[PDB]
């Protein structure tokens, strides 16, 4: 009859030639694509290899997702048969606590986000944690002597960034320091917690307590440990690091029969991933809230005739698809924001490959050329928003002092206790904290809080605003103003430009620390 | 439950060819494979009027059969009803005293299933005029099953059918269009014809525009 | 001959169109929905997706559902193809004890089931609150810095969803403050060989409850607390229990004898998450102030499978799922009118309505319910409007205004305390009462000036309340000096209610806000 | 050992209905179902006296064929001998000239065996009368058989069969009460009629009275 060669559920000549499904009384269909019918119903034109059950090299069939037969925890935009579905998980440290080996204890929050490798495949997903450096010296308070030996424990969560969920398992993760200095490997209880860990959701659930490294109930868990040299070390970097695996166990199949989805024992993430990143091309992008996000689309590998089967990708495309662009009047962009407005990066070779395509397009400029540009198979391309400043982790850590200053440029209840403004959560990420020092007529100043570690002052409101408190460190006593002539200066400073510890002196003061003016009042009714 | 063994000659079947009629040939066997869709119930008709059938290569207006005719025709819309230009296409009907139908040769007419719903289009369009003009009164038995499709829920069938113009007509449709009109409303039995008979094309047909289906169903084979 | 592509037993054309089922000469009889016949008859009109074999996403299929053929356990509402059966467990802790690993502390506790203002979270769970009523604590245990504090208490599994439990019992955590997780509370004998129906509780209420460590038993993992912790649980008299949702097999039916056997092949961890992917939850505590969660079949647009579902307006999924009903054009849950109900949207599903609203050129909702559609991964909450409610929506507070008119019909006033009718959704809002005796030119003194005397009010099988003044009065009456100048007395809501001393250790009255519900000259009146 | 699956298709095929031919068409199908049960080959004879079928709704005393005839014979009892009113039944056949039968409608007469018999018995008067009565001599033969009834261990078959009355009759059966009483000896003849043909109530007969059927299995089939 009709030839389905992958045995998907969609014929030959739909794959190639486009295809939808559409819902007419009450009753899937799978239909050619008739432009005048469909893009009034807003349906989406789809395409795939006829000789791949799983063109994007996924556990799911093109014809699975199209149809929505399939594990209702696959995203959205995996839905298509060009954008692969499977897992991103990574571990998210959010508090951590250092004692001696039997108070005396420090407790301090973490600030671990998803990190990107310049290195190539890894087949692991890593994250960075940020120790809090502001006031509650830490060997001292430890009373830490050269021959001691210091105890390590946090809590964390997992959190599933990517397009498909997990079942019943958890990824073995890596407690590094410094380069290579594994200082413990954490592996889920039980064996089998029996849970659920879905695309964009934490676990446990933020509205769970968190899991702890070596938990109170428990005893015989293995304390985590540090020698004094080592504890120095974490203490001059403020910073660890989790190296996840990708051990996400069976995947949840669906069931026509009766239409259930049960895990198949006989189908693992692990033998499905690393034909996953063999065959597409991979986008990072970091446009929604500054967090890396990683999608992958099934692209063509001209060497590989199975591969060069697939529909032919283009880079605006994959965009659309993906990330969910679009193009309201000619003009990609994301959500208002122009394309124009990021940056885009490669690896080595993606990178030699786009120069030939815009050599052989004579095309300088790649934002005037994203529907000509090519993608293939083993791409890595990284997007990120112009206005901020990245690590080394492509992780925004500052900006420019314009921007900044834009942010606050919305004033609503200031007073002598503390200023109130509703400010965009996008900017507060690169934020450390906030100084305000006490200027002079003839041109004096007098910070309020002149240490490095004093700038913790800023706090989120649940009202859904930040309120700036003067009292905190001015003894809980409002900003004293002996004469409202004289301007009262204050202003943040962006995270890349944050000291964590004293200066080789030992200098504890403010000064030397590069900062952004974002507030000034002479004093009397204007402040 | 087919074993791997099983699958493999199957997709082999698919995939390996061995002796080959060479490009030429192949683009002919194609041409005639398209044919053989169509009920030869017309194909008799369309040759009993003088009816002649090629199947040239390259651009379709550079041909013997057909010169330069009325420039203006060679601007063209596909079946979807979006522009063409001619010397790209691939098939065309002639209306003249003598009609002959003339198609380009390829591959894609056993791959692309856009194209030959294009030329069972045009085929269309030899019946519902160089075949049905003729003795169409009093018509009335099609001129019914049309107005179903104008005045109903789901615009679907209409979006299928009709032009951006039938749609657009607000009073119900008057037993004299066909006549004022006769252009329009064969255009329509072209296109329903060409999704009835391009198999995959079909079922679409059916649930589009049920009517339209339920007609063009019992017309052929009655 | 007939598509029936789900396999559920239904026909295609049945479950888009419409279809019921009626019992004629004692046969079941499943026919086409046919209004001036079967309205008559009361019977329900079913619609369902012919795409899916259980159009909720649960283990029973559309034709069971309707039909009977399923586990009687499954509540009335989850017999309609769209309205979920899952199973929706917490734990509730009855009294609790606290001792140094007499001398020890037994208090009452009130847990109430919450929701979260988070989305998703897989889990059900409760707050405990502790009473602070008389019998201080640490002191009476003497706990000294360097002790260790023993916790044990008497619990009970309840199941508010619409499908039963068998066999086993969900994990749960008992957290103490922000994550302070004090134990992981899990099952005995891995297989109690029991059964937790919809709207049940295990043990039942005539049964011994479940304590944590039992006497008979000794191995048993002790719970325990620093001193520090303990402080923390005195400071907030209130525990927290994080439940699981590992409610282990299905209970099927099977067509060859009737037969309901747990089906091993049949698990809820594997129906769970589609269930909450496809469905529209609603909750709704005007049952009785409890929330009571449902969910609903709703369409999902991006979904095609899901798109061939019924479409399902507010107005519609309130009728079927919780009951509600319009007896004359109006809209109500038993008497109670829909505008006597908030509704409450998480922020995606808020958005959704207003562009709803918006497109419908519709200010009110009220006034538009069934116009409103439902889709997949959409939550609603909705409150009864007289009272006010906390971050886990549970009711502890209400405008001066609504208490008053509930204490406004005296029945009977004297000096040994007060008597009156007053409704039970204000008992729930309520901590106590105090009262207090003010002169003629304002001098008020309160017969009971603690923050932990204030349950002088005491329920009675009569079913109405009685204020008692002796309690704290030292047994006797409220001796008046001069009939002349007012009693006083007035309630504290919950939300208002101090459980611990101030900073300055002040076990004072004062500063407590109370809302006036009674003042009496003193004479014939008093 | 059928599946589970098996099952279910076999009591959806029992429970689930589609196309309805509405109450009305289901009442008169409903009927047409029971006389498929009887044997044309008194069917045809019954006309062939000018034998008139009707299937009237409610009560049936209010009907144009039969007007208000004799109240007396308004008072019936059913194939068990119990009393009832004619207005509240569901059946009658007519004794004159011009024979005529006449039954209610309903879905009952698929579902209730129980009217369904009373229906048969009904007709098998008609025949032990309306078209025996004629050549029934000398009859012997059917009277034989009642003999074999009356006198024999367990009384059941003519407390099955036998009114009130025969079973009292101390002497065995003279070969006059027949004439005397060809009423009772056909009320029987009727009776055993319609136990045979309800085909549920059939080996009831074969078993209670196994004479009755043994020889009413053979009458008709030949
Ligand atoms: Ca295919
Ligand atoms: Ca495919
Ligand atoms: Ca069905
Ligand atoms: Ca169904």
């Amino acid at each position: 009859t009709v030839p389905d060669r992958d045995n998907d559920g969609i014929p030959d000549s739909l794959e190639v030639e486009g295809y939808t499904v559409d819902v007419k009384n009450k009753r899937t269909f799978l239909s050619p694509w008739i432009s005048n019918i469909h893009e009034k119903k807003g349906l989406t034109k789809y395409k795939s290899s006829p000789e791949k059950w799983s063109t994007a090299s996924d556990p799911y069939s093109d014809f699975e997702k199209v149809t929505g037969r399939i594990d209702k925890n696959v995203s959205p935009e995996a839905r298509h048969p060009l954008v692969a579905a499977y897992p991103i998980v990574h571990v998210d440290m959010e508090n951590i606590i250092l004692s001696k080996n039997e108070t005396r204890t420090i407790s301090k929050n973490t600030s671990t986000s998803r990190t990107h490798t310049s290195e190539p495949g890894s087949n692991s997903n890593s994250s960075t944690v940020a120790i809090d450096h502001s006031l509650s010296t830490w060997a001292e308070t430890m009373g830490l002597n050269t021959a001691d030996t210091a105890r390590l424990n946090a809590n964390i969560r997992y959190v599933n960034t990517g397009t498909a969920p997990i079942y019943n398992v958890l990824p073995t993760t890596s407690l590094v320091l410094g380069k290579n200095q594994t200082l413990a490997t954490i592996k889920a209880k039980e064996n089998q917690l029996s849970q659920i860990l879905a695309p964009n959701n934490y676990y446990p659930s933020k509205n769970l307590a968190p899991i702890a490294l070596n938990a109170q109930d428990d005893f015989s868990s293995t304390p985590i440990t540090m020698n004094y040299n080592q504890f120095l070390e974490l203490e001059k970097t403020k910073q660890l690091r989790l190296d996840t695996d990708q051990v996400y166990g069976n995947i949840a199949t669906y069931n026509f029969e009766n239409g259930r989805v049960r895990v198949d024992t006989g189908s693992n993430w692990s033998e499905v991933l690393p034909q996953i990143q063999e065959t597409t091309a991979r986008i990072i992008f970091n446009g929604k809230d500054l967090n890396l996000v990683e999608r992958r689309i099934a692209a063509v590998n001209p060497s590989d005739p199975l591969e060069t089967t697939k529909p032919d990708m283009t880079l605006k495309e994959a965009l659309k698809i993906a990330f969910g662009f679009n193009e309201p009047n000619g003009n990609l962009q994301y959500q208002g924001k122009d394309i124009t407005e990021f940056d885009f990066n490669f690896d080595q070779q993606t990178s030699q490959n786009i120069k030939n395509q815009l050599a052989e397009l004579n095309a300088t400029n790649i934002y005037t050329v994203l529907d000509k540009i090519k993608l293939n198979a083993k791409m890595n391309i990284l997007i990120r928003d112009k206005r901020f400043h990245y690590d080394r982790n492509n992780i925004a850590v500052g900006a420019d002092e314009s921007v900044v200053k834009e942010a606050h440029r919305e004033v609503i209840n200031s007073s002598t206790e503390g200023l109130l403004l509703n400010i965009d959560k996008d900017i507060r990420k690169i934020l450390s904290g906030y100084i305000v020092e006490i200027e002079d007529t003839e041109g004096l100043k007098e910070v309020i809080n002149d240490r490095y570690d004093m700038l913790n002052i800023s706090s989120l409101r649940q009202d859904g605003k930040t309120f700036i408190d003067f009292k905190k460190y001015n003894d809980k006593l409002p900003l004293y103003i002996s004469n409202p002539n004289y301007k009262v200066n204050v202003y943040a400073v962006t995270k890349e430009n944050t000291i964590i510890n004293p200066s080789e002196n030992g200098d504890t003061s403010t000064n030397g620390i590069k900062k952004i003016l974002i507030f000034s009042k002479k004093g009397y009714e204007i402040g | 439950n087919k074993t791997q063994e099983e699958h493999l000659k199957e997709i082999m079947k698919h995939i390996v060819k061995i002796e080959v009629k060479g490009e030429e040939a192949v683009k002919k066997e194609a041409a005639e494979k398209l044919l053989e869709k169509v009920p030869s119930d017309v194909l008799e008709m369309y040759k009993a009027i003088g009816g002649k059938i090629y199947i040239v290569d390259g651009d379709i207006t550079k041909h013997i059969s057909l010169e330069a005719l009325s420039e203006d025709k060679k601007k063209i819309k596909d079946i979807y009803g979006k522009d063409a230009l001619l010397h790209e296409h691939y098939v065309y009907a002639k209306e003249g005293y003598e009609p002959v139908l003339v198609i380009q040769s390829s591959e894609d007419y056993v791959e692309n299933t856009e194209k030959a719903l294009n030329v069972y289009y045009e085929i269309g369009k030899i019946l519902s005029r160089d075949i049905l003009s003729k003795i169409n009164q009093p018509y009335q038995k099609f001129l019914d099953v049309l107005n179903t499709i104008k005045n109903a829920s789901d615009s679907d069938g209409q979006d299928l059918l009709f032009t951006n113009q039938l749609k657009e007509h607000p009073t119900d449709f008057s037993v004299e269009f066909l006549e004022q009109n006769s252009n329009e409303v064969q255009e329509v039995f072209a296109k329903a014809f060409a999704y009835y008979i391009e198999p995959q094309h079909r079922d679409v047909l059916q649930l589009y525009a049920p009517e339209a289906f339920n007609y063009m169903d019992k017309f052929n084979e009655q």
